[PDB]
């Protein structure tokens, strides 16, 4: 949660936006919208069937977690 | 205080069939009829008694006043026209404040009676001048030369159940007749009286299936 | 021989007994001294069978429950069509069909929620239906609001009667065992008489009423002036103007000359594109074939004459070589234990609700059903669901069965012995299938994803790349779309149109069905789905076969049907009990129905559901990326999780904003049953202890002593809770999605 | 009688009419005092 | 018992109770063993009894009308058959000296009357001569048996003189008559539903052309 507040309070900053945040932060759906929805589709786009990027890894990687943690379960 | 217990003395509503065995007749205008037996325990007996006197005895003021003023309207002096639309009539105040004096003065009294039938006895309005020993009173039939001034509900007239039963059975017949006067309301729209002469003309088709 | 034998008056309808709770258990009768005791009394209160000793009682009890259930159901249909009387805008939805929206709900403008009251045309606002009732009421003619009121008022009738029949046979006719235990004549019955005649009355009610006036209003009139039902029937000359063989009465029937019925009775085939449902006529000739066959089928077994068979003269014949005495005395073992059947009916009744959900999609039999999109979804995920949940409780009381009521002294058998004799073989052999479907159907998965992220398409599983191809799927549908040629000539078209041959059906600018083809991916899904049924079946199979006693525990059947464990002794003895095993494999079994409904969703919106242009090209609703893009984790993220979540999570501020609020709450309790998934109680028993140090400092120490609940418990209402969480979840964001999009 | 009067007083129907009866009283202030935020009389 | 067609569970409580016992039951009913309410042996010839009764009460009437007509003088206003007579609206109907529900709703109430009386006797026999009844009292006791009521109300002329053969022979010719109206009923009324012309005239028809047979064209029309 605390990182949660942090990150999305200084990517807001540093775009300029801070508008935002103050706006759409306070209900829930805002917060699913507006910091994971969004911010997450740079992301899951990282490798398609029309190739790849530098960001393959991560998304790769991001996909390890959702798994690794399902297992825990 | 008389009893009508089972046999001839007890003409069943529903001939043929053995009455509730908690349902022995004491009550003028009973008949054996509770096939839901909310009677069963005593208190709750003695309870709807009391509900039932008070509704039969409204029950006959208010069909009273329905019934003698649209009448004197159809062919008396005065044009009293409909009932049902009077409760809306436009008179010197405002209904509200008629309702709060209503339910001020109603409160007041009908307080009091219920104290009275909480606590028999202990709230009565009948004086004693010396040497007269006045009346006790079964609750419902108060006594004394407040309520009964033509000394009617003790002896002489008439065997006190008897007429008990003639107020008990009059007092269903006008509920019966205040629920079908508003119910008739509600479908049509015309008086007791207009139903009742519409009737009279077309017996065979002016009914509630003439539509 | 069987008679109508019955008892008279056992119980009282005396009220001595509702306000002394739990006088069934001698326990709970006792009273409260502790907290558990409101759970415990809730728990076993329909437990019949722990109540008695004798199947007579509890055969009684089970049959008043029955009664219950269908005035419920009865009070339940009459509110569906009150609500579609007095509160839809059902007449302005027959005016045109096409791009009216059913809606038969509004709500009170109190607390801001008009909003919910959205859009709907027609002159009409209320909450967007997607029951699917609308197609029905169409098809069965009804087309005036009277006709709705009316039966309202029927189904009450008829649930106030349901009622009564149930009070008056538990408490003043209760029937007798003989007549109960007595199958035979209940066989002959409810297969001659009440499937056969039912579809037989409805054959009926469709030729005499509803194809008429289907015909005329696609012939296209406002049903204001359309000739009411009772004047079709009455008068036989509209029928005559209709069809002129209908106007010979009934000499071409009797006198086996049946063909000049040909015009209503066929066999056609394919759908109607005037509203892309099946042919009326066909549905007539399928509806009355099939009330002859249960009728004819109706007359097998013996129940006071001469002719017919026996239940008991049929098993004994079947012993072969292998199984040796073969199944004698079956028949006694399922006539004298009420949960046998129980499992045996759940199963089949979850298979039936599979295969009617599977059907329902492929051959759309109502009119303008198959152009709702969000009402087909709906329906089919519905029915998925529903054939699931029975088939799990189909395991569950297959278990109860096996320990309880099973004994080899009295209610003895040579077959089951057998079956329990090797049940590790079966165990152990369904655990490496198991092992093996889940690595080559899911490690394919792995592999492709992996292979896609490290810049090597061209060594992935795909049509472009090392190919996988689904070969006896696509014969098979060759062979359905080449059939009507030659194997069945009488009729006309495939039997669906969904075989891969022949065109495609449109209304209204949009498509209702059209040939699909599989691709690679449609083998990799079919395989997990293959896969996760396994997972299941094996969870639940062992449950079953060990719930009498297993090499771990040499007498857990002693133990009980539900218990929590056997101590934490010799390593540890967590979750035994069969009841257990079903609270396990209920979270498989959600799994399989989550995923596969996810590929039924992705593989309509992106095959075969979307819009036709003007020209006739077709632009599918998602673009027809699956071929391309369900072969990959990521991808199903990316181009259906994601992207597809849009218009549920822009919803607010909008009609269908009550589908956005959801989807959190869904999710919400979804974390919530982890909580109870996870912990364990002495932890919750200790903090409760405080808790009642903290209050009975002040004088409020409540005799009803708190009691943290039981582990049973526990497991229960998180399983509870995680189910409820995940199925509204995916309940939210499909009809979000769909009903906005669509 | 008596018995339908103690089965009327057990916790489950007390209840279920008891919070009827609130929410009634709530919706109907929210109905004569729409969104109702402050405290404008003091 | 001249056995037409029975069977053995028949038997089980077929055992010449009823007046004149001719044992025709395939199906076995009453079997005692659970006594079925409503399936009681003396509730059934109770059954017939009554419904014989009414049978021929009906065949007499609704044919009377119209038959009448033929050669008689009560007016063709009424030359209808019974299945036109209003009964059927799809058929015909009349201007009558009150409305049509009212008056249904009328007669049934009257017919309620009789029948729930009769009933409350059935269950407590001669129990209804005890309560005010405006009279009629010291009558409706009847002659023990719901079955058979008696009394001067209905026993006028007196027959059964000093007897009971006279009153099997009497009673005999009941079940009888009561059968054969009900077979004469029920095939007015099919022939109504398919030949649609009235019974009478299908006599005016079967009295000269013997090539009818309308069984041969098996015609079904309103
Ligand atoms: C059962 C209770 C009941 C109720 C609530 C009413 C209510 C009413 N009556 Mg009323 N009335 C009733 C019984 C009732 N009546 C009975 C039993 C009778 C005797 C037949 C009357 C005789 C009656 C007359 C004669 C008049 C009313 C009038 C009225 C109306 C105004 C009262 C007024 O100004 O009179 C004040 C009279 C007092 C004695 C005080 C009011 C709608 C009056 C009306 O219609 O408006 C002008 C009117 O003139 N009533
Ligand atoms: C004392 C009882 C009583 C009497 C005498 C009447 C008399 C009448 N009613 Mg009525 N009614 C009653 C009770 C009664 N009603 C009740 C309790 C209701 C509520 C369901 C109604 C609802 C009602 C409607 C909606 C209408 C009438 C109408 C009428 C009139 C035409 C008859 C008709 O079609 O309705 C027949 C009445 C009924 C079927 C109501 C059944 C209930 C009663 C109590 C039947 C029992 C009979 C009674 C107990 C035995 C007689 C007692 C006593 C009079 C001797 C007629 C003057 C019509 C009208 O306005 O006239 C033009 C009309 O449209 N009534
Ligand atoms: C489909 C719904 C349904 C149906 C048909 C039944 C049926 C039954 N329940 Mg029941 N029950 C249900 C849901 C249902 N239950 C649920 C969801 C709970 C909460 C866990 C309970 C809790 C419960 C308890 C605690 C008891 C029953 C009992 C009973 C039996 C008698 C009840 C009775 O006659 O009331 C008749 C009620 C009316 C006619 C109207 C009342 C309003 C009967 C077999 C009793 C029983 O079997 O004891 C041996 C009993 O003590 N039920
Ligand atoms: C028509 C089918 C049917 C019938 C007649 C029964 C009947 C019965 N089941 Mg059963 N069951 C069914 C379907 C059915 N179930 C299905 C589909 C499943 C799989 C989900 C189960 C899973 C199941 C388990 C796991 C257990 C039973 C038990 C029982 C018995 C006690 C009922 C009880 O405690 O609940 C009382 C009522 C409630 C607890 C109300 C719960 C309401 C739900 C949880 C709230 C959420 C609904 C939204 C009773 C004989 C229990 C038993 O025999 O105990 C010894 C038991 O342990 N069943
Ligand atoms: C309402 C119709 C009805 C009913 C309830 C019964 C009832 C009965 N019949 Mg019956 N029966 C009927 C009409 C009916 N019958 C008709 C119309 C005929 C003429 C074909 C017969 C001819 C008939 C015979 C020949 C016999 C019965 C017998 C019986 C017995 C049982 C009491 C049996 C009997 O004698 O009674 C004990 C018997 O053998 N029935
Ligand atoms: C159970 C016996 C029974 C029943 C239910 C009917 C029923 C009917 N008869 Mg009827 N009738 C019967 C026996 C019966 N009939 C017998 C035995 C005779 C021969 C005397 C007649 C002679 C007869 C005539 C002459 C007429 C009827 C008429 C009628 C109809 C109106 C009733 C009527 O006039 O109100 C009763 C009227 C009162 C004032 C009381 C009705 C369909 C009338 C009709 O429309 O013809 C079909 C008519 O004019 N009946
Ligand atoms: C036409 C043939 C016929 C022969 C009898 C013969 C008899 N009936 Mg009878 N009855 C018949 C038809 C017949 N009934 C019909 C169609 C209705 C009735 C209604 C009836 C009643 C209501 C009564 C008789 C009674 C009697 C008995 C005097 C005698 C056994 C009386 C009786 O039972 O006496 C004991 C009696 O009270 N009958
Ligand atoms: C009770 C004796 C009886 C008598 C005398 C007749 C007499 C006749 N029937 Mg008939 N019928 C009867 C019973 C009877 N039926 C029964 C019980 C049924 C039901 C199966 C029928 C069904 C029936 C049909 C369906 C037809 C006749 C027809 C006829 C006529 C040729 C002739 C007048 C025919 C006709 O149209 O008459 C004019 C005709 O088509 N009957
Ligand atoms: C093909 O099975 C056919 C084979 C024939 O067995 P029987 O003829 O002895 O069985 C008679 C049947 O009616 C079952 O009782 O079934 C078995 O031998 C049981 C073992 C099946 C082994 C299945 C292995 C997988
Ligand atoms: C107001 C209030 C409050 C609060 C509350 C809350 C906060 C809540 C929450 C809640 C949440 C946070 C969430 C929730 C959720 C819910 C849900 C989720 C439900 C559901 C239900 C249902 C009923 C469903 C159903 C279904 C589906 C949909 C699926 C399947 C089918 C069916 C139909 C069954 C307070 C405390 C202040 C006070 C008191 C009152």
């Amino acid at each position: 949660w605390v990182t949660f507040y942090w990150h999305w309070k200084h990517i807001t900053l540093w775009q300029g936006n801070v508008s935002q945040f103050n706006e759409s932060s306070t209900y829930l759906m805002g917060w699913l919208r507006d910091y994971l929805w969004l911010n997450s589709s740079q992301l899951i786009n990282g490798y398609n069937p029309f190739g790849m990027n530098s960001l393959s890894v991560w998304a790769w990687m991001f996909l390890f977690g959702h798994l690794v943690w399902a297992t825990g379960f | 205080t008389v009893c009508e217990p089972l046999g001839p003395d007890r003409p069943v509503w529903f001939p043929g069939t053995a009455p509730p065995p908690w349902l022995d007749g004491s009550l003028p205008g009973d008949f054996g009829f509770d096939p839901l037996g909310f009677g069963s325990e005593p208190e709750s007996l003695r309870w709807f008694a009391q509900a039932e006197l008070m509704h039969g005895r409204w029950a006959m003021l208010a069909v009273a006043g329905i019934l003698i003023p649209e009448i004197l309207q159809k062919w008396g002096f005065m044009e009293e026209f409909s009932w049902y639309t009077a409760g809306e009539r436009e008179y010197f105040a405002d209904p509200w404040t008629l309702f709060v004096t209503q339910m001020a003065l109603m409160g007041w009294v009908e307080g009091r009676r219920w104290m009275d039938y909480l606590n028999p006895g202990s709230v009565d309005i009948e004086p004693r001048f010396p040497n007269r020993k006045n009346p006790t009173p079964d609750v419902g039939y108060p006594g004394g030369l407040w309520f009964d001034w033509g000394n009617w509900g003790r002896g002489s007239p008439e065997p006190v159940m008897v007429l008990r039963t003639k107020e008990i059975k009059n007092g269903r017949l006008a509920m019966l007749a205040f629920v079908g006067f508003w119910f008739q309301v509600v479908y049509t729209g015309q008086g007791p009286l207009d139903n009742l002469f519409a009737h009279l003309a077309d017996p065979g088709h002016c009914n509630i299936f003439s539509a | 021989e069987v008679k109508i034998v019955v008892d008279r008056d056992p119980v009282k309808t005396s009220f001595e007994e509702w306000a002394r709770p739990g006088h069934f258990s001698r326990t709970l009768a006792k009273g409260p001294d502790t907290t558990t005791w409101i759970w415990n009394l809730h728990a076993d209160a329909h437990d019949f069978d722990s109540h008695t000793g004798d199947l007579e009682e509890i055969s009684r009890k089970v049959f008043s429950a029955h009664f219950g259930q269908l005035s419920i159901i009865f009070l339940w249909l009459s509110g569906m069509y009150f609500h579609g009387a007095r509160f839809s805008n059902y007449e302005a939805w027959l005016s045109d069909p096409t791009h009216i929206g059913p809606s038969a709900q509004v709500v009170w403008p109190i607390v801001g929620q008009e909003i919910l009251n959205g859009d709907v045309g027609g002159g009409f606002r209320g909450i967007q239906i997607t029951s699917g009732f609308f197609q029905l009421w169409r098809a069965s003619g009804i087309t005036s609001e009277l006709q709705l009121y009316c039966t309202a008022i029927g189904a009450l009738v008829f649930a106030a009667l349901m009622l009564f029949a149930g009070w008056f046979h538990y408490h003043k006719a209760a029937p007798k065992l003989a007549w109960f235990q007595d199958v035979e004549s209940m066989l002959n019955h409810h297969l001659a008489g009440l499937l056969g005649l039912g579809s037989l009355s409805w054959a009926g009610h469709q030729i005499h009423v509803s194809l008429p006036i289907n015909q005329f209003l696609d012939a296209g009139v406002d049903p204001k002036e359309i000739p009411l039902p009772h004047e079709f029937i009455l008068n036989r000359d509209l029928l005559a103007q209709l069809y002129p063989s209908f106007a010979e009465g009934a000499t071409p029937f009797f006198t086996l000359n049946w063909s000049k019925y040909a015009e209503f009775l066929t066999f056609r085939g394919g759908l109607d594109p005037v509203t892309g449902g099946l042919w009326l006529t066909d549905i007539a000739h399928h509806h009355l074939a099939i009330a002859i066959l249960f009728l004819i089928a109706g007359h097998m077994y013996r129940t006071n004459w001469g002719i017919g068979h026996g239940l008991k003269d049929i098993l004994e014949a079947h012993k072969g070589p292998f199984t040796g005495q073969g199944h004698k005395g079956l028949y006694e073992i399922l006539t004298t234990s009420w949960h046998a059947q129980l499992s045996l009916n759940l199963a089949m009744l979850g298979s039936t609700t599979i295969v009617v959900a599977h059907h329902m999609y492929s051959m759309p039999p109502y009119p303008y059903l198959a152009t709702d999109y969000g009402t087909q979804l709906s329906l089919f995920t519905h029915h998925m669901w529903i054939g699931g949940f029975l088939i799990v409780g189909a395991a569950a009381h297959a278990a109860i069965f096996m320990v309880r009521d099973y004994d080899p002294t009295t209610r003895y058998n040579d077959l089951l012995d057998r079956v329990l004799r090797h049940r590790d073989a079966i165990i152990s052999h369904l655990n490496w299938v198991c092992i093996f479907l889940g690595f080559h159907s899911f490690g394919l998965y792995i592999h492709n994803d992996t292979m896609s992220a490290l810049g090597r398409p061209q060594d992935m599983f795909s049509d472009t790349a090392i190919q996988l191809q689904p070969i006896f799927a696509q014969w098979v549908q060759n062979i359905h779309a080449t059939a009507p040629g030659v194997t069945a000539p009488g009729a006309t078209t495939s039997t669906s149109l969904t075989w891969g041959g022949g065109e495609l059906v449109a209304v209204g600018g949009k498509v209702a069905l059209l040939p699909i083809p599989l691709g690679t991916a449609d083998f990799l899904v079919h395989h997990i789905h293959a896969f996760t049924i396994h997972v299941t079946v094996l969870i639940l199979l062992k449950g079953v076969l060990f719930a009498r006693s297993s090499r771990l525990i040499p007498d857990k059947a002693n133990l009980g049907f539900r218990f929590p464990c056997d101590g934490p002794g010799r390593g540890g003895t967590c979750q035994v009990s069969a009841w257990d095993h079903v609270f396990l494999g209920l979270f498989w079994m959600y799994n399989a129905i989550s995923v596969v409904i996810f590929h039924f969703s992705w593989k309509m919106q992106s095959d075969v559901w979307g819009t036709i242009s003007d020209q006739g090209v077709v632009t599918h609703i998602t673009g027809g990326n699956f071929a391309q893009s369900s072969i990959t984790i990521n991808g199903w993220l990316r181009d259906f999780l994601w992207a597809q979540a849009s218009q549920v999570i822009q919803s607010y501020g909008s009609s269908l904003s009550a589908y956005g609020l959801f989807f959190l709450g869904a999710h919400f309790v979804w974390a919530f049953s982890l909580m109870f998934l996870f912990s364990g109680r002495g932890y919750w028993q200790e903090l409760i202890e405080s808790i009642v140090w903290a209050h009975n400092k002040l004088k409020v120490a409540p005799a009803t002593q708190p009691r943290a609940l039981s582990i049973i418990q526990g497991r229960a209402v998180g399983v509870t809770h995680y189910l409820l969480g995940g199925i509204a979840t995916t309940w939210a964001f499909f009809l979000a999605r769909i009903i906005a999009v669509g | 009688m008596r018995d339908i009067k103690t089965y009327l007083s057990v916790a489950p129907v007390l209840s279920t009419l008891w919070f009827g009866a609130l929410a009634g009283l709530l919706i109907e202030i929210n109905r004569l005092f729409p969104d109702a935020l402050s405290f404008p009389f003091f | 018992r001249q056995l037409w067609f029975a069977s053995k569970q028949s038997l089980t409580y077929l055992d010449g109770t009823l007046p004149g016992d001719f044992g025709f039951d395939p199906l076995g009913l009453s079997d005692p063993e659970g006594t079925g309410g409503f399936i009681e042996p003396r509730w059934l010839a109770y059954g017939e009894i009554f419904n014989g009764r009414t049978a021929m009460m009906g065949v007499v009437g609704m044919i009377a009308p119209e038959a009448l007509g033929k050669v008689g003088l009560v007016p063709p206003e009424t030359a209808i058959p019974w299945f036109q007579a209003g009964a059927i609206p799809p058929a015909g109907t009349y201007q009558y000296w009150a409305d049509p529900y009212t008056l249904f709703v009328f007669e049934m109430a009257l017919i309620g009357f009789a029948e729930h009386r009769r009933l409350q006797d059935w269950y407590n026999p001669g129990s209804m001569g005890k309560q005010y009844f405006l009279g009629l009292e010291k009558y409706l006791g009847g002659s023990g048996d719901p079955a058979y009521p008696g009394g001067p109300i209905f026993n006028p002329l007196g027959f059964g003189t000093k007897s009971e053969k006279e009153m099997k022979e009497l009673k005999l010719k009941e079940i009888k008559n009561g059968r054969l109206a009900m077979l004469a009923f029920l095939g007015m009324s099919l022939q109504a539903i398919f030949t649609g012309v009235g019974p009478f005239q299908n006599l005016l028809d079967h009295l000269s052309d013997p090539v009818n047979n309308n069984i041969l064209t098996s015609l079904k029309f309103h």
